[PDB]
Order: C-alpha cells, then sequence, then structure tokens
C-alpha cells in the first residue's frame, strides 16, 4: 500500500531515533570517562617524571 | 507520474534508514566494548599511580 | 566539421502537445560512400525513454530536406523538467549507423508563446564510458612493526542488476594476490536483496613492510545465485600497478601508519581489471 | 479530497521532521566522536611519555643495585 | 469559483510533499556518510585504546620490576 510504506518507513525512522539517542548518551558517558582518563594520564606521566628524577638521584648517589 | 517518484523516494529512504539501523547497532556495540576497555585502562591507571607514588615516596625517603 | 540544423518548435496549449519541426540539415560531412552521405534524423525527448522518432531516409545528399513534423504528448507543467534532443544520424547498409551529430534544447529557455524556429550548429555527441557498475567504500589500516593489514569492508552502492527480474544478492570477496597467484581468499557475509549493501566487517592479513610494495589487494564484489556459479558484479585492485584513486588510497595507507583511511572506489569490469593484473 | 491529500502531506512532513532529528543526531554523534578522538590522542601522548619516564626510572633502579 | 484554486492547491501540496521526500533523501545520505566516518573514527580510537591498554600493562610490569629492585635496595 501507499500509506503502509509511510507507516513502515516512519516506524523504522523512530526506531533508529531511539537507538541513536541511546548511542549518543553512551558517547556522553564515554566523553566523561575520557576526560577522567585524560587527567589521570597527565598526572600519571607527571608523577612518573618525578620518580625518574628521584631514581636518577638514588642512582648517582648509590652508584 | 509524480506519485511514482514520491514512492520510489520513500522506498530508497526506507532502505537507507535500515542501513542506518545496522550502523547504529554495530556502533553501539563498539561503543560499549570501548567503554569497558576504558574502565580497565582507568583501573590500571589507578594501580600504576599507586605503585609510582609509593616507589617515589620510598625513593625520596632513602635520600642519604 | 560542424554542420547546421534548421528546426521548428511550438507548443499546442489546447491539446497540451509539443510540435517539433525538422526542416533541413546543412553542411553534412562526406561520410558513408564517396562524395555523399545518407542522413536520417532521430528525434526524442531527453528525460523520457519513449519510442524515438526517425525521419525518412534520403539517398545521397549532403543537404537533405525532410520537412517533417512530430508531436509529443507532454503536459506543459512537466515540460519545465524536459529537454528536446535532435540527433542527425547517418545510414549504412552493411555497417553500424554512425551518428553524424546531435544537439539539445532545454525547454526552460524556450518561449512557446511565440512560434520558435532556429538554426543550430551541431556538436559532437558525448560518449559514456560504460554501464554504471557501482562503488564500494572500505578503510585501509597498516602497521609496519606488526605487519598487520586491517581491511574493513564498509559498504557498496549503485551495484548493477545481476539476477534476472531482481536487484542483487551482493557479497564481497577479497583476494590477496602476488605474482599472478592467489594466496588468501577472504569473503564477507551475503546481504540478500539490496543495491546498497552494508558490511562493516574487519579483516586482517600478514604483510611485512619489506613486501608492502609487491602485494596486490583485489576487492571483488559478486552476486550470489542460489543455483549455479555466482556471477561477478565487479572488482578493483590496489597495490602494484594501481592507478588513480587506488594508488591514492594505498599512498594514504603508507603515509598514515597505525591509522585507518576510509575511501570510496569505483568498480571496473572484471575483464579490464584482470587485464590490468599482470 | 483535499483533506486526504493534505493529511498525507502532513504525515509526509512529520516523517521529514523525524528524519531531521535522526540526521542532527547522527551529526552530533560524529562531532562528539571527533572531540573524543582528540582527547584520546592527548591521553595517548601522556601515556607514551609515561612509558618513556617509567622506562628511564626502571633502567636507573636496575643499574643502581649493580 | 475556488475550484481551480483547489486543484492547484492539490498539485501544490503534492509538490511540497515530493520536494520534502527529496530533502529526506539528501538528509539520510548525509546521515549515512557521517555515520560511516563515525564508525571509522571509532575503529581508530579503538585500536588506539588497545595500544594504550597494552602500554599500561608494560608500565605495570616495568614498575613491578623497579619495585623489586627497590625492595632489594631496602
Ligand atoms: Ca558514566
Ligand atoms: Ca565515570
Ligand atoms: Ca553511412
Ligand atoms: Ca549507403
Ligand atoms: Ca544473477
Ligand atoms: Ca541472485
Ligand atoms: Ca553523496
Ligand atoms: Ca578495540
Ligand atoms: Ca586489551
Amino acid at each position: 500500500g501507499s500509506n503502509r510504506r509511510l507507516q513502515q518507513t516512519q516506524a523504522q525512522v523512530d526506531e533508529v531515533v531511539d537507538i541513536m539517542r541511546v548511542n549518543v548518551d553512551k558517547v556522553l558517558e564515554r566523553d566523561q570517562k575520557l576526560s577522567e582518563l585524560d587527567d589521570r594520564a597527565d598526572a600519571l606521566q607527571a608523577g612518573a617524571s618525578q620518580f625518574e628524577t628521584s631514581a636518577a638521584k638514588l642512582k648517582r648517589k648509590y652508584w | 507520474a509524480r506519485e511514482n517518484e514520491m514512492d520510489e523516494n520513500l522506498e530508497q529512504v526506507s532502505g537507507i534508514i535500515g542501513n542506518l539501523r545496522h550502523m547504529a547497532l554495530d556502533m553501539g556495540n563498539e561503543i560499549d566494548t570501548q567503554n569497558r576497555q576504558i574502565d580497565r585502562i582507568m583501573e590500571k591507571a589507578d594501580s600504576n599511580k599507586t605503585r609510582i607514588d609509593e616507589a617515589n615516596q620510598r625513593a625520596t625517603k632513602m635520600l642519604g | 566539421k560542424l554542420g547546421k540544423l534548421q528546426y521548428s518548435l511550438d507548443y499546442d496549449f489546447q491539446n497540451n502537445q509539443l510540435l517539433v519541426g525538422i526542416i533541413q540539415a546543412a553542411e553534412l560531412p562526406a561520410l558513408d560512400m564517396g562524395g555523399t552521405s545518407d542522413p536520417y534524423v532521430k528525434v526524442f525527448l531527453l528525460p523520457d525513454k519513449k519510442k524515438k522518432f526517425e525521419t525518412k531516409v534520403h539517398r545521397k545528399t549532403l543537404n537533405p530536406v525532410f520537412n517533417e513534423q512530430f508531436t509529443f504528448k507532454v503536459p506543459y507543467s512537466e515540460l519545465g523538467g524536459k529537454t528536446l534532443v535532435m540527433a542527425v544520424y547517418d545510414f549504412d547498409r552493411f555497417s553500424k549507423h554512425d551518428i553524424i551529430g546531435e544537439f539539445k534544447v532545454p525547454m526552460n529557455t524556450v518561449d512557446f508563446g511565440h512560434v520558435t524556429e532556429e538554426w543550430r550548429d551541431l556538436q559532437s555527441a558525448e560518449k559514456e564510458e560504460q554501464e554504471k557498475l557501482g562503488d564500494i567504500c572500505f578503510s585501509l589500516r597498516y602497521v609496519p612493526t606488526a605487519g598487520k593489514l586491517t581491511v574493513v569492508i564498509l559498504e557498496a552502492k549503485n551495484l548493477k542488476k545481476m539476477d534476472v527480474g531482481g536487484l542483487s544478492d551482493p557479497y564481497v570477496k577479497i583476494h590477496l594476490m602476488q605474482n599472478g597467484k592467489r594466496l588468501k581468499k577472504k569473503k564477507t557475509t551475503i546481504k540478500k536483496n539490496t543495491l546498497n549493501p552494508y558490511y562493516n566487517e574487519s579483516f586482517s592479513f600478514e604483510v611485512p613492510f619489506e613486501q608492502i610494495q609487491k602485494v596486490q589487494v583485489v576487492v571483488t564484489v559478486l552476486d550470489y545465485d542460489k543455483i549455479g556459479k555466482n556471477d561477478a558484479i565487479g572488482k578493483v585492485f590496489v597495490g602494484y600497478n594501481s592507478t588513480g584513486a587506488e594508488l591514492r588510497h594505498w599512498s594514504d595507507m603508507l603515509a598514515n601508519p597505525r591509522r585507518p583511511i576510509a575511501q570510496w572506489h569505483t568498480l571496473q569490469v572484471e575483464e579490464e581489471v584482470d587485464a590490468m593484473l599482470a | 479530497a483535499l483533506s486526504e491529500i493534505e493529511t498525507r502531506h502532513s504525515e509526509i512532513i512529520k516523517l521529514e521532521n523525524s528524519i531531521r532529528e535522526l540526521h542532527d543526531m547522527f551529526m552530533d554523534m560524529a562531532m562528539l566522536v571527533e572531540s573524543q578522538g582528540e582527547m584520546i590522542d592527548r591521553i595517548e601522548y601522556n601515556v607514551e611519555h609515561a612509558v618513556d619516564y617509567v622506562e628511564r626510572a626502571v633502567s636507573d633502579t636496575k643499574k643502581a643495585v649493580k | 469559483n475556488e475550484l481551480e484554486e483547489m486543484q492547484r492547491r492539490a498539485d501544490q501540496l503534492a509538490d511540497e510533499s515530493l520536494e520534502s521526500t527529496r530533502r529526506m533523501l539528501q538528509l539520510v545520505e548525509e546521515s549515512k556518510d557521517a555515520g560511516i566516518r563515525t564508525l571509522v573514527m571509532l575503529d581508530e580510537q579503538g585500536e588506539q585504546l588497545d595500544r594504550v591498554e597494552e602500554g599500561m600493562n608494560h608500565i605495570n610490569q616495568d614498575m613491578k620490576e623497579a619495585e623489586k629492585n627497590l625492595k632489594d635496595l631496602g
């Protein structure tokens, strides 16, 4: 039918709307987790640099 | 007939919308797996942060 | 040599019809036999695929006079989207009827309120490369240190009809070829009854960076037939002896390590591709 | 009837608006994924520098008890 | 009367619906392209996340070795 094509297409469209909305919110959560992992990564490399400095001190001191 | 061009546009739109449904689904699955992966990476990040901080603490204490 | 054509044009608003006049063509090349040609004029509307009209055959004349008129049942509201095509053909008894020269008038520029009649110099007709076969998009990612080649078959579109009475049953088979020998044959799933199949299927191979410039990747789109040998729709190849967009994508994969590059590619005919595969 | 063609027109425009919402949703998706790609690039940078610094510290601590 | 205007109203509204369908086709095509690019970006970021996790693993092993060396110095 002619109206049935519209109803089917409309149903599929709204379905992909729901799915894509869930996906977009999932990408919001992913953005939060990536900001947190960004901060933890920067702080981690900073502390690793400090531990490299202290390790250099202890090496040049005890060797 | 113009109604024929309209219905053809409707059919093409419908099929493309279905393709967008498959794309949305695979996309969602990949997003979920990458979120779990980010969780693992953050756990390892906290563990390595603890180890590095403790090792630097003892290393600084051994000064002398 | 560019000839001339004298045409008439008028619209009948009462019966909603297009009156096309073929008067005479002038300055025709000496095609066909020696000295004189055999011209006949085929007239048709560009958007419509309706039955093409053709004038009478005039024997041995470079300046033929037709003085014929045709009628096209066309609504005036839709005529804004149409274009009139007048093609002057040459007649050959034992050979293909070579076209002498055609030209087209867009109906959006014609004022049918006043009777139209014009001389127009003919132009050499454009030619199509081949029937529309289709495009296929996929991404290429290469990491030299591990030697892993990730080919993510993304999708395809505008594929040619294969099964009789139906659209297509497409699937993708990638062959890793070298020295004219098939090595690894991978294939994707069958997406039934579609002209725009979607895969998003990742594949992987072993390619050391010492042989990267000596391997060929053959992406072949084929149609599945329930019974019999599955006819092939088209195929492309990247790597050695690659040309144009293929060498472009390969160069992008080489210039971009540890990163995927998504790209479209125009399918070519299996015969010419297999010919380009030395 | 003009009521029939007009209602058909209304349903068609409704489908168009739904497809517009899905469209803007897909574009927003691509944008967010892009920005996340940038942040991921930065995280990868920090992690690599952490790999280098950790490797240096481990080398020195290994060479200290020698 | 308004009979002619009614017929032309039917053809006009039909034209608006048809062009609406054309707009639909363009919009779903653009959505299609943006979706594909989104998928490829997700692949790149995914492999990058894998190599980042493996990097965190190597950091963990190396830092464990340095912890052992510090326990030897102690
Ligand atoms: Ca969360
Ligand atoms: Ca969180
Ligand atoms: Ca001839
Ligand atoms: Ca002849
Ligand atoms: Ca077939
Ligand atoms: Ca078939
Ligand atoms: Ca396009
Ligand atoms: Ca992954
Ligand atoms: Ca992992």
